This record gives structure tokens, C-alpha cells and sequence, in this order.
């Protein structure tokens, strides 16, 4: 039987118009349809270690010339809290885009949310 | 000189077109700066016909380096207002403006201005042709054979 | 540019052995059939 | 160049016109971009007449790749300027617009020296006929028993 | 290229004269296909007199096919904008339209560069006249000879 699909997990960020990565691009996520880049309307990132230690980091999200996050040179996967919206900008300083509405939920760690969940 | 950087050529030429300026209240979209920007390489490339046209020292980003602006032009002290001129001639047409005659006539004096010295330096004369004899009062390349120019 | 006209020589060969060494030169018409090869007697003892 | 694509040339087109760019609020269809590639595939064509006219390095694309959109285009850094201004003007009509009189002026100049290159490799002088002597003061041909040129 | 059809043409030149296109919201109408399509035709033969014309390749339909429209137009890939921007040219009179000058230029010139390797291919020196000798630097080297040029 099947129980694991192969796939990447790296998310990829390109321009809106064209087929090129957002090189040294920054990231604000928020609260759903605010403005991300004030401080306020932030909400709490966090860098998922392969053991799963959840490390928070600050805000701008650097975006590396292949379009994935990075942090210390180093690809990383960044997980939030909640529901939030998105602010990309290009390295000049333009904004690429800007969402105020999206979720996606990580697909990993079942065992946990599972041990949480049924019954013993 | 306090332009030194090809922000500082784009952020002229917007000046200098109106559009975004310290003396009209309004500020650089950033927007717009990627695309002066990216008018600026254009138009010095077609300028610098891969070192047969306008020599300006102007030098060419390369993609490893991902934010072009911020970086030194390289021109020389005196090739700034052409080359903002001319941009800014260039740039206008982007907002459907038209860049008024001044700038244009500024734009054309420098410009010609710009390639005045190696126009000098390119009007070399040719050698002398190989079937045109060197002559005997010229001793020396005579005794030696050198009866005819050399040629090429 | 414009060279003088005086070669620096330098080199300086010396042929003694080709040089007494005897030459000869069989006939060319029979050498073409005979596939450049003639044989000579040897001393009889 | 950051214009490394037909489809950046397109859009550096359109950003030209002031129909659409990266700031814009609205945006063209994509039907309406393939058909602006379309008309830059038919215009550097009509240009490159099968090896006889302009000589760019533009790369046709062939129909088995399925978008001709997005493909490199292979001209030269000195070429994109003259090539997307030549664009703006074909394409205008389509959106009941004029290109501007500096738009105009820049697709004229850029085609001009587009072909700077190519006509002077093309300024070749023809050989000598087969009918004109070599000269008794010739001494190759006295060599080799020349009295009259070769005729090609 | 990705025009290779009549109705492709047609639709192109619509596209060009701001009729039919995505660029507005208008549609093609099967009414508007059919005369552009006929109008082609018609330009086509007239260009193309029966071999003493404008040779493009562009295949003539016949009577057997029911839809002249979905056929190849067999024009070489350089001859497809000249081919729609003269279509465009002589069927916007058919809605009270003229196409704008733009359109006009770029037909002219389209047109020009059709014809020109058929100029070049035409321009043929008739051989020597019937009453001239061959010389007799000739006969030497063809102990045969003739004393006169045949003509014709």
C-alpha cells in the first residue's frame, strides 16, 4: 500500500509576472488582511528543526537567489501560529505581492497531533 | 560629486523629469527605480557597442550581484549629466511625458560631448601603401632595400 | 618595424662522411622494374 | 541584462507604451501577450530575411516546445534596447495607441545600429576581373604563370 | 511561427486594426472571418500575377475545399507580416475605418522587403548582341571558336 508520497517540501518565490525567483526578496507575514511590515500587525515565526525544536527568529524573511528562505546561509522551514497574510518585496524594495488571506498546515508530525487526539 | 551610484543617475533623471523630486513633494516608487534602472543598462549598452561606441567607463552589472542599484556607475566627473540627461529623456515616455526641450538640447550636447575625445583619438590616418616607394632621400630605409612602404 | 638587412648566423654544419662516401646510381628504367634493388657479386673464395 | 527573455522583451515593450508594467494596477491578458510574442516573432523575421538582413542572434523557437513564450531570445546586450522599441511601435496599434516621437527617434536609431556592424562587414570590394593583367611587377603571379587575374 | 493559417492572417490583421482582439474585449465574427478571408484571396492573386508578381509561396485554395479559412498559407516565415499588415490595410475600409499610419508604414516597408530578393533575382544583364564579334583573344584558346555572339 501507499503511505508516503515523495515530493519537496522547499517552497519556491518568484515575481508576479515573470518566471524568476524573488533574489534577496523579504518576507512580512501578519494578521489576515492588515499590513504586515508594521510591527504590530506581526505575528511570531518560527524555524522547524529536523527534530522538529520549533526557534523562533525575527520578522523580514530572507529570501535566497533560488527563490527558498534562508537563515545563516542555511535552507530552513518556517512555520507560524495561525492564519496570516503575506507581504513579499523584492530586493530593491518593491512589493511583489501582497495576500491578505493565507493557510496551509504542515503535513508533517502526525504521530504527535494523533497521540493528542485519539483515545487511549 | 555626490552622484556615485546608478540610484543616484535614476534618482536624477526623475528630478529632473518632475515625476519624483524633493522639490515637488514626491518620493521614488521603487517600482519605477527597478525600471530606470533597467532603462540605464539598456541604453549605456546600446551606447557601448561592445567597445566600439561611446567609451564612458560605465560598468556592467553582472547577475551573481542581485540589486543593481547601489552599486558605482564607474563613469567619469564629466559623464554624469549626459548620461542623466539622456536617461531621463529616455524614462519619460514611461509616465507619458515628454522631456522638455532643455533637457532634450542637454541630452544632445552631451551626448557629442561624450564622444568628442575618442572621435579625436579614432581619426588616425592610414599607413602609407605598399606600392609607394619610400624614396632615396630617405638614406636609411634605403641601403637597407626598403625601397617600398611596408604596407597594412 | 622596418628590419636591417644582415642575417645573425648561427649554425655551422660539416659533411665529412656523406661526403666520402661513393656514390652511385643504377639504371633508372631497369631500377623501376627490378623494384629499386641490385644485387653486386661478392670475392669469390 | 535583467531583459533576458521574450517575454521580458514584451513586457519592457508594454512598460514603454505605458500599457501595462510592473506597477500598473491592471495588467494585459495573457492571450494579449502571446499575441505580442507572435508579433515580435513575425517582425525580427521580416528583419532577418533567411540570413540576408539583420544579423542579431535571435534564437526562432520551434513548435515542439510548448511556449514560445519564455524562451531566451540569444540577442545581444546591445541589441534589447533597439529590438523592444521596435516593438512598442509595431504593437501600439493594437491598443488604438501612437508610439511617442522619443520612442520613434530611439527604434530608429536602435535599428541603425543594429545594422552598423553588418554593413560594414558587408562593404567588401569585388576581385579584380578576369580580364586585368597582374603586372609584370607582380611576383607571385610571375611564379605561378598568372598574366591575367582569376576571374570569381 | 505561430501564424500559420488564413485564418491566422486574419485574425493578426483584425488584432492590428483594434476590431477584433483581447487587447479590447471584441470577438471574431464568422461574417468578419469570411470577407477578410476572401479579401486576402483577392490581394493574394492580384499581388502574385500569375507568376509575374510578388513570389511569397502562399498557396491558392480551391473550389473542392468548402472552408477556405484552416488551411496553410505556405508563406515563408519572413513574408507573414507584410502579408497581414496589407490585409489589415485593405479591409479596414469595410468598417468605416483607416488604418493608422503605423500601419501604413509598416505595410509599405513590409511589401518592399517581399519584393526585394525577386529584384535582385530580375535584374539580369541580356546576353551579347547578335552582330559582335568574340574577339580574337578567343579563338586561340578555342581552336573551334566562334567569330560572333549568337544573341538572343
Amino acid at each position: 500500500t501507499a503511505n508516503v508520497v515523495v515530493s519537496n517540501p522547499r517552497p519556491i518565490f518568484t515575481e508576479s509576472r515573470s518566471f524568476k525567483a524573488v533574489a534577496n526578496g523579504k518576507i512580512y507575514i501578519g494578521q489576515i488582511d492588515t499590513d504586515p511590515v508594521n510591527p504590530a500587525n506581526q505575528i511570531p515565526v518560527y524555524i522547524e528543526n529536523e527534530d522538529g525544536s520549533h526557534v523562533q527568529i525575527t520578522q523580514p524573511l530572507i529570501i535566497n537567489a533560488a527563490g527558498k528562505i534562508v537563515y545563516n546561509g542555511q535552507l530552513v522551514k518556517i512555520v507560524t501560529v495561525q492564519g496570516h497574510s503575506m507581504a513579499i518585496y523584492d530586493a530593491n524594495g518593491s512589493q511583489v505581492d501582497y495576500i491578505a488571506n493565507v493557510l496551509k498546515y504542515d503535513p508533517d508530525q502526525y504521530s504527535i497531533e494523533a497521540d493528542k487526539k485519539f483515545k487511549y | 560629486m555626490q552622484i556615485k551610484t546608478k540610484g543616484d543617475l535614476v534618482r536624477a533623471a526623475l528630478r529632473k523629469l518632475g515625476v519624483a523630486s524633493d522639490a515637488t513633494l514626491t518620493d521614488v516608487e521603487p517600482q519605477s527605480m527597478q525600471d530606470a534602472v533597467d532603462d540605464l543598462e539598456a541604453m549605456m549598452a546600446e551606447w557601448y557597442q561592445d567597445g566600439k561606441g561611446i567609451i564612458t567607463g560605465y560598468v556592467f552589472s553582472d547577475d551573481e550581484n542581485p540589486p543593481a542599484e547601489g552599486d558605482d556607475h564607474g563613469l567619469r566627473s564629466s559623464a554624469v549629466s549626459a548620461v542623466f540627461h539622456n536617461l531621463a529623456c529616455r524614462i519619460a515616455p514611461d509616465y507619458a511625458l515628454e522631456a522638455t526641450a532643455k533637457i532634450i538640447a542637454t541630452a544632445k550636447y552631451g551626448k557629442e560631448l561624450l564622444y568628442k575625445q575618442t572621435a579625436i583619438s579614432r581619426a588616425k590616418r592610414a599607413p602609407y601603401p605598399s606600392r609607394m616607394p619610400t624614396g632615396s632621400g630617405n638614406s636609411f630605409a634605403n641601403l637597407n632595400e626598403w625601397h617600398y612602404f611596408p604596407g597594412e | 618595424t622596418l628590419a636591417v638587412d644582415e642575417i645573425i648566423e648561427t649554425i655551422s654544419a660539416i659533411t665529412p662522411m656523406a661526403q666520402k662516401a661513393k656514390k652511385y646510381t643504377p639504371p633508372a628504367a631497369s631500377m623501376q622494374r627490378s623494384s629499386n634493388t641490385i644485387w653486386m657479386p661478392v670475392e669469390q673464395e
